[PDB]
RNA sequence: AUAUACCGCCAUCUUCAGCAAACCCUGAUGAAGGCUACAAAGUAAGCGCAAGUACCCACGUAAAGACGUUAGGUCAAGGUGUAGCCC
């Protein structure tokens, strides 16, 4: 039985977002990629470096906003820009959110030598696409 | 202050009169006899609980006592008229495929509802699951045929007894009138008899609705002045 | 000094309410048929047994003949007899004291 | 390596072994077991070993009207903070460990008599806070299925009553005991009988009925007699609201048969008003405590009969040998009238 | 060291269509049972098949393929429980 990235139904009560609900064979069919960069195109280069950067960015953002993230990040790259679009729960006071945004933007910009922007969209609670 | 007079003068006004809607005018023993109401099945098919309503057997053919049928039909029509006057939901049920079209058409014309198709399991006992918890069950069910196509009692009778919904019913000599709230002994196979029942019930329901509208209008008009 | 005042106190109403003091008591014993006599005494040389009786488990309940409100709970309001010890779970010592107080 | 680390959820899923064949079968005993803990229960963002105070994150952004600067706590106060965090975690664990006991049923390891609270509220303003639920029996039925062989399931018989004469019972089958409880009580609340009670404390007349292979003999009793009945009957009577009654159960003591026979007998009993209406006569009660005073408990609502009921010198009734032997005193029993707890 | 503690990724039936909850009904409220289309107690939802999609079509091939079966395979992808090693 295939097990990759699938959320197996247990009782009909566990909530899953849109991305968690869909299985890998639905990528590019019912769900887009969580990272968009020209690395994997024909003839382009530095795919490995972009992949490592994306993995580190996801880990760093997950560990920097503990429990704040309501979904996976979206890492867009335009030129040397780097936009991290995130969906965050409305738990913390906005002061902490702004502090973390400034911190993460400056630290990532100095760590990857590229202008990193962080766009946060807040939701009252984790969006439930269905229950499993 | 509105309710204290509205409830009385509208709902409880007909309950004082024996025949508020004058349902006795609609039918007569001669009319029922002409509609072949008194005919029943053979003595072999007779159900014992229908013995009190059987006048006698005419060459192994039970005849339904139209004297008792008149009183039972009076009670049933009066009850149906009172329920319609109170805007209760009235559902006709008859699995007889011969009259399915006629019964559905009559129910649609009189503003009430019909169910002449395969009665799915739990359409009444499980109505909250099958329709949503806000569904409103019928306040009165009228069986024009209390037997299914395998000659067993219609499951809707037992279900309505379970849900405490009164049942008006046309019981033939082979039917079981135990759980039917208002049995009306009569022929249920003759097209004339079924047409007579449909006409009587449609007329009673329409008269009840019209009387309800008239009483509501009169009460609203007088209350304003 | 004034045992009847406890039964009128708010603490008594909190702990018990309208029910008698022995409503929630349940004896621990083996089998479905309890022994036909309760324990001799809950208080043994100033020490308290594991499951003290209704009287012994509340030191503010004073079995005194003037505390008629408490004594009414151990007399059947319909027949007038005094409940036997296993009925209320009271120990033999407190049951004898209750009988003497009621008399 | 940083890239080899995982999230807390994955680590808990892996370590706890909540899934897999071991959980399903349990062949490997797990008395020494691990339980899930929240590692982020009390962690504050911006707190660490170095004890730094980041303005706007873990310390107030503006202090005395001015923006705070990056400050680091001294070693002593940081040690105090760490010790306080440890103590707070210990206090949280201790509060988690503490709990409150409950009340046992008929016996310390039997589900019978244990209350389940009120039935679940209905969909539309249909609540049952007045009703109490009590378990009468729980059974582990094992069914042989083609693939799995012996499969365990729980069959639970519950009774629900409001204490004011309205009560019912139901059976619930499930895989889990709690699901069986929920099903059974939510179904019993739809199957409510109404048990007419004489003076709201006892039955109207002596009843003796056999259901299948279970004989129930109930005797109307005066106030204060209490409930001297089978423990299941005691529970059902408390749910109904009967305070004084006697009941002897003979034959099979099948709990379901006993319960539904009891409900049948209680439902089919005839009130004094019904008797007076049936026979058209005054129902006159004679009490020894009230002397020869005739007390009329029910009068026929229709016409009153003028002809006296025939007074046969010898009534034609089927007596019980147990009752006759008890009345004559020959019913010697080392188990009858034994002193028992209040019912 | 332990795949007979696990996550993760899969094999197998599967070249399957059923599964599991939540109810309802029958058997006197026993274990249990619940199908008839000119229909007679089953059912609104969930998962799977199906549908949709990829490839060249609507066909076909891929993909998908639930629950469950074999303590199936992997502690040597990595992570991890327990146990063990630290000149
Ligand atoms: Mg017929
Ligand atoms: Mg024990
Ligand atoms: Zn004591």
């Amino acid at each position: 039985k295939n097990r990759a990235a699938r959320v197996r139904v247990s009782k009909g009560d566990k909530p899953v977002t849109y991305e968690e609900a869909h299985a890998p064979h639905y990528i590019a069919h019912r769900k887009g990629w969580l990272s968009l960069h020209t690395g994997n195109l024909d003839g382009e280069d530095h795919a490995a470096e972009r992949t490592v950067e994306d993995v580190f960015l996801r880990k760093f953002m997950w560990g920097t906003f503990p429990g704040c993230l309501a979904d996976q990040l979206v890492l867009k790259r335009r030129g040397n820009q780097l936009e991290i679009c995130a969906v965050v729960l409305r738990q913390l006071s906005p002061h902490k959110y702004y502090f973390l945004v400034g911190y993460s933007e400056t630290l990532l910009s100095y760590f990857y030598k590229c202008p990193v922007r962080l766009h946060l969209q807040t939701v009252p609670s984790k969006v439930v696409y269905k229950y499993l | 202050e509105d309710s204290t007079d509205f409830n009385d003068k509208i709902l409880n006004e007909p309950l004082k009169h024996s025949d508020f809607f004058n349902v006795k005018e609609l039918f007569s023993v001669r009319s029922l006899f002409d509609a072949r109401v008194h005919l029943g099945h053979k003595a072999g098919c007779r159900h014992r609980f229908m013995e009190p309503y059987i006048f006698g057997s005419r060459l192994d053919h039970d005849i339904i006592d139209l004297e008792q049928t008149a009183t039972h039909l009076q009670l049933a029509l009066n009850f149906t008229a009172h329920m319609a006057y109170r805007k209760g939901i009235i559902l006709f049920i008859s699995r007889n495929r011969q009259f399915s079209y006629l019964i559905e058409n009559m129910a649609r014309d009189c503003g009430e509802y019909a169910h002449t198709r395969y009665f799915r399991g739990g359409m009444l006992t499980n109505a909250r699951l099958l329709f949503g918890p806000t569904v409103r069950l019928p306040d009165l069910i009228i069986f024009l045929h209390t037997l299914n196509n395998i000659f067993e009692p219609h499951v809707a009778v037992r279900d309505a007894a379970k849900m405490n919904i009164p049942t008006v019913g046309i019981v033939d000599t082979n039917c079981n009138p135990c759980l039917i709230t208002y049995p009306v002994p009569g022929n249920d196979d003759s097209p004339l008899a079924v047409h007579l029942y449909c006409r009587l019930f449609q007329t009673a329901i329409t008269r009840a609705k019209e009387k309800r509208q008239q009483v509501e209008a009169l009460y609203r008009l007088q209350g304003q002045k | 000094d004034e045992p009847w005042k406890y039964l009128e106190s708010e603490e008594y109403q909190e702990r018990y309410g309208s029910r008698p003091v022995w409503a929630d008591y349940r004896r621990n014993h083996k089998g479905g048929v309890p022994p036909q006599r309760t324990r001799k005494t809950c208080i043994r040389r100033n020490k308290v047994v594991g499951n003290p009786c209704p009287i012994c488990r509340d030191h503010k309940l004073h079995v005194d003949f003037r505390n008629v409100k408490l004594l009414e709970q151990f007399v059947c309001a319909h027949t007038g007899i005094i409940f036997y010890a296993p009925y209320t779970g009271v120990c033999v010592k407190q049951h004898k004291r209750l009988t003497q107080a009621i008399q | 390596s940083f890239f080899t680390k995982l999230t807390a959820d994955e680590l808990w899923k892996g370590a706890l072994a909540e899934t897999g064949a071991g959980a399903k079968k349990g062949r490997g005993k797990r008395t020494k077991k691990k339980k899930r803990k929240d590692l982020n229960r009390g962690q504050i963002i911006g707190e660490g070993r170095y004890g730094f105070l980041w303005p706007g994150l873990n310390v107030p952004l503006m202090k005395n009207g001015a923006v705070q600067t990056i400050a680091q706590r001294s070693k002593e106060e940081q040690e105090k903070v760490e010790a306080d965090m440890i103590q707070q975690r210990e206090e949280w664990d201790r509060k988690k460990k503490m709990k409150v006991k409950r009340e046992r049923g008929w016996s310390g390891n039997s589900w019978g008599g244990i209350s389940l609270g009120p039935p679940d509220p209905g969909p539309c303003g249909e609540t049952y806070e007045d009703f109490d639920t009590r378990i009468l029996e729980v059974r582990n039925v094992f069914t042989m299925t083609a693939k799995e062989g012996r499969k365990k399931s729980i069959r639970v018989l519950v009774a629900v009553g409001n204490g004011k004469g309205a009560a019912g019972f139901s059976i619930g089958k499930a895989t889990d005991r709690m699901d069986a409880f929920r099903k059974a009580k939510n179904r019993a609340v739809h199957h409510l009988h109404y048990i007419e009670r004489y003076e709201d404390h006892t039955i109207f007349h002596d009843i003796s009925l056999r259901f299948k292979r279970t004989h129930i003999k109930m005797k109307k009793q005066p106030k204060g007699y209490g409930l001297r009945c089978h423990r299941a009957i005691i529970t059902i009577c408390r749910l109904i609201g009967i305070k004084d009654m006697y009941a002897k159960v003979s034959g099979s003591i099948n709990m379901l048969s006993l319960t539904q026979g009891l409900f049948r007998g209680l439902s089919r009993q005839e009130t004094h008003q019904q008797l007076a209406d049936k026979k058209g006569l005054h129902v006159v009660e004679i009490r020894e405590e009230c002397g020869p005073l005739p007390i009329v408990v029910a009068s026929p609502r229709g016409p009153l009969r003028k002809d006296p009921e025939p007074e046969d010198e010898v009534p034609d009734v089927k007596l019980d040998w147990e009752d006759v032997k008890t009345a004559q005193g020959m019913k010697r029993s080392v188990w009858s009238n034994l002193k028992r707890a209040a019912t």
